[PDB]
């Protein structure tokens, strides 16, 4: 995630010529990823639980307010960065992915 | 008692030493035969059959006896399951312990050289109180158990029922050699 | 032209014995694959996708032999890969398309032949995830680049047929957990037919990633070779061990012969090693080393008879002059 | 009691007795019972499988106990391939002294201030019921008494008549007296 | 004509002591290969595979001797390669084509003889596959050499420099490859495949017996060691060398033309001192060398450390005529009996 932060946003990457790894003793090509569109995707399995924890907190006790208790589709449709942070994504990466489809 | 923990090399898995020996098909019957101790033996015998129905199960017996019904749950489980149940007498196999020892697979019943094996008719399988009609019933049931045990013992030992009726009248203590000659065990281990 | 699914099995019976269900399954899938590769792949037509095969069977059942026989029949190149030769850490990508370098080298690096070839992956079950992900990305359509034959070369593996196989040892208990009443009960199921009813949930519980199951729609099962099939294997096939060693003795003036009990005993010995027909060669060579060293010295010999006592006991083959 | 936990570097957390079992040290502490003897047998069997050639160190601090329980340990010690070295800590009395003398000849040890006591067995079980039952249990106890004295005489390289005299009543011995008697081979100091 | 296996092994005994099963295996395989080439009637469906040989064994067991003796007897284009010098084609070192070049040079570049010769490759266990690299630019010395070697072991055509300074096309379909090496991890691989052991009274409980372990090698064990499966499948014949016993070590100590005993007797022949060993001395030297687990190489170390306190004094001791090395000199810290 940290290595993708600078790559997703504008930077000048140093890539190998289709031949080898990313070494110090390596010939390189400069590529500007400023105008390169990135589309990240993944099946956040445990995300529905996080969204349900945030939207149905409630509480325990005689004096507490118990909140009502909507499957993967409905919960994903209301996902927020807070849930993606609790899931494991760093905020620096979510800020670089403003559109959430 | 504190049961030691041992490490099995495979990664590593930590066992108590009895679960480690169960992993190699060794089942222990130690102390009196009770509903709970007999059901653990049955649970282990059933489990080991599922792990491998062909490999022998080693039933180590160090028991002064116990309940007949509890011992019969072990006995029927030993005869039912497909793998041979080899029996070994450590220290002592008395009463139902000697019965379960003789109940091992013929040719695979063992005893250690200084073990003590004792066979005898059953005592009270339960109290005989209440009315004379109740006492008659419990006396008849005890006699049926006595005959059943002597009959199964005679089958295990390749002896006549009349021989077991004589020899189980009072506590019959036997060395490993005498039990081998009698027919309770097949071999005596040394090394 | 192209061999029909019936002609494929006809020619494939000469090299492999048994496993008729897997034979017809491979024949149908391969015929359909190489008919799809003949479709008008342009215009407003339907873009056709391939159907891979998963061969489940014991060791020495003939999975690799099935794949190689199909390849020899259809003139396509073939290379066997091993999922055990792919490491978790490291560049799983860099070595997963090295198989493409191997396949290209088998066909003079002509991409036109390699892109329509066959690839067998050994020990598909021994990787029960990075290796699975790379095999998935490669089984699906992807353009990989490899070094030249001496500039880099491109290979699109969408049209390459993949036949994965392996001996799923603990799969049958995964199946019995749902097909039978119980395992440890008194009266409760104490112990290839169940391999034949294998369902995706069993392979997933075994530890195969679901996306890999999704690209292996054809599941074929191979039955263990019994003591009878291991005798035919010794005599019947085009490359039978008896035929090979009879040719070795036949370039000289000595006729090699086996007793039927010798074939049956040597087949039982191979079956006792849990390796199938793979162990047949070692025991046959052990049995015939008695004479392959002495035959150079022996003069006036006309035929050698290999009896069951040579295979079972330390007996010498009967030398009749 | 709270058994301390120790860390083995290789990390693996052991209780201190499992850690010592890893070093092939088996403890017999307190009375010899069916349960305490079977733990010793389980440890002896386990250690033979780990390494059939390396010595097993059997540390004994016991006032005695059941004869049949002690015989399960005794036969296991003699059966398993690796030598079982025995060491007396504090005391080895009755079956504890028997198992101490049962160690591999040349490897039976005692600490300098340990106390070793040998004696004929007491009741192996009650002698109630009818005179016929009492006769049977008396005969069995006499057979055990002779078996113990015979095995003790073998361990100590002494005559059976010597052990019959000396085990008549509680015979307490220092480590030096037990070494001279033949119960132990060496006395450890440092 | 073609030397038969009996003749082959009868002359291998002159240089290699022990390892009878391997000498039989190599002789039979070589005779079958040469006869198969002479009678290519196997062009019929029978696909008699090229019976290549894999020569596994401990260090000092006689792999490099079997290769040399087989070479100098067969009278055939024979090369001895070392995988420690082999590299990928695009890096510094010797690519696998240099072996074919040496094979041509061994036959006056007459390709007809080279295409039917033998290629011995020592230390092939040193090019096994390994995980992605520390020392990472490319695993050049490893799997790349295995693949370039496989491309030669199976029927292909190599292009090599001319006879002088126009490349020559050499088909290696009929070139026999004999690979060898001391697979140091193979005993652990086998001991993981087996050595299950057991626990309890009725179970069998139990230094690695690498002799019987090597005698039960399977292709998958060599795959675990790091060899590619397609190479092992091309090496069907597997010759195993046992650890030299006391008697074989004694014979090596005394019988060969350049035995250690004769070497030191001539080393003392530069002086005027006679060196004599007792039968018990040779027996104890063989035992101590076998205990070092270095094969016949551990024999020189023993004979050198037992004579060290003597070679230091020979030029100073005047009037000395004979020195006798007894069993006490080898087993105990004694001095050989000096005869003036
Ligand atoms: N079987 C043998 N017969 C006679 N001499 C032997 C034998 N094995 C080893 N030697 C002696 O050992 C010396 C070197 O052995 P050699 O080089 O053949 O071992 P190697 O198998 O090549 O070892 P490595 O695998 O370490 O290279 C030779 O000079 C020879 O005298
Ligand atoms: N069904 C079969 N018919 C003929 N030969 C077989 C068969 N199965 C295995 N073999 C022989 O076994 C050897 C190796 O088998 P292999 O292809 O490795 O089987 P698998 O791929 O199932 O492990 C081959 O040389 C082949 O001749
Ligand atoms: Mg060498």
């Amino acid at each position: 995630q940290q290595a993708l932060l600078k790559l997703i946003e504008g930077t000048v990457a140093s890539v190998p010529p289709q031949g080898g790894r990313k070494h110090p003793n390596q010939e390189f090509i400069n590529v500007d990823t400023t105008n390169i569109l990135f589309i990240c995707g993944g099946a956040f399995a445990g995300l529905e639980k996080v969204i349900r924890q945030r939207t149905e907190k409630g509480g325990i006790g005689f004096g507490a307010s118990v909140h009502s208790k909507a499957d993967i589709t409905k919960l994903f449709g209301i996902v927020e960065p807070e849930d993606l942070i609790k899931f494991g994504l760093i905020p620096e990466l979510i800020g670089r992915l403003p559109v959430i489809a | 008692y504190l049961v030691p923990t041992v490490i099995e090399q495979s990664g590593e898995r930590a066992f108590d030493i009895y679960s480690r020996l169960l992993k190699e098909r060794i089942v222990f019957l130690v102390g009196p035969v009770t509903d709970e101790s007999a059901n653990l033996v049955v649970a282990q015998l059933l489990f080991l059959e599922s792990e491998n129905p062909d490999k022998d199960i080693f039933f180590y017996i160090n028991s002064p006896g116990g309940s007949v019904t509890a011992g019969m749950s072990i006995y029927d489980t030993m005869n039912f399951i497909k793998p041979d149940v080899s029996t070994l007498c450590l220290g002592q196999a008395a009463s139902m312990g000697a019965f379960l020892l003789s109940a091992g697979e013929k040719g695979k019943r063992f005893a250690l050289p200084n073990s003590r094996i004792m066979i005898h008719q059953p005592l009270i399988s339960g109290g005989l109180g209440g009315q004379a009609s109740d006492i008659e019933i419990h006396a008849r049931e005890l006699l049926k158990i006595k005959e059943k045990l002597n009959r199964l013992m005679a089958k295990h030992c390749d002896r006549d029922l009349a021989d077991l009726e004589r020899d189980t009248d009072r506590d019959n203590f036997m060395s490993a050699e005498e039990a081998k000659e009698y027919g309770l065990i097949d071999q005596i281990l040394e090394n | 032209k192209l061999p029909t699914p019936a002609e494929i099995v006809a020619n494939l019976n000469d090299h492999v014995i048994g496993q008729e269900q897997a034979k017809k399954a491979l024949a149908v899938s391969v015929y359909n694959h190489y008919k799809r590769l003949r479709h008008p792949k342009a215009g407003a037509n339907v873009e056709l996708s391939k159907s891979n095969i998963l061969l489940i069977g014991p060791t020495g059942s003939g999975k690799t032999l099935l794949a190689q026989s199909l390849a020899r029949k259809l003139d396509v190149p073939f290379v066997m890969a091993d999922a055990t030769t792919l490491t978790e850490a490291g560049y799983v990508g860099e070595d997963v398309e090295q198989i493409i370098t191997k396949l290209l080298g088998k066909c003079d690096f002509d991409v036109e032949k390699a892109q329509r070839g066959i690839v067998y992956i050994d020990q598909i079950d021994k990787i029960s995830e990075g290796v699975q992900q790379a095999l998935l990305k490669l089984i699906e359509g992807t353009v990989a680049s490899v070094p030249p034959q001496g500039e880099f070369i491109n290979v699109d593996t969408t049209n390459i047929l993949f036949i994965c196989g392996g001996a799923f040892a603990g799969l049958e208990k995964v199946i019995r957990q749902r097909t039978e009443k119980g395992g440890i009960g008194f009266g409760a199921s104490v112990h290839t037919k169940l391999f034949g009813i294998v369902e995706p949930e069993d392979l997933i519980k075994f530890g195969l990633i679901p996306e890999l199951i999704g690209r292996l729609p054809v599941i074929a099962t191979l039955e263990i070779l019994d003591e009878d099939a291991l005798i035919n294997i010794l005599t019947e096939p085009k490359n039978a061990l008896v035929k090979q060693y009879q040719a070795l003795f036949g370039m000289e003036n000595v006729e090699l012969e086996f007793e039927e009990g010798a074939l049956r005993s040597i087949a039982r010995q191979a079956m006792e090693r849990k390796t199938g027909a793979r162990g047949l060669r070692s025991i046959v060579e052990r049995c015939l080393l008695d004479t392959m060293y002495r035959l150079p010295d022996l003069k006036g010999l006309k035929k050698v008879v290999v009896g069951k006592a040579v295979i079972e006991e330390g007996r010498e083959p009967e030398l009749v002059f």
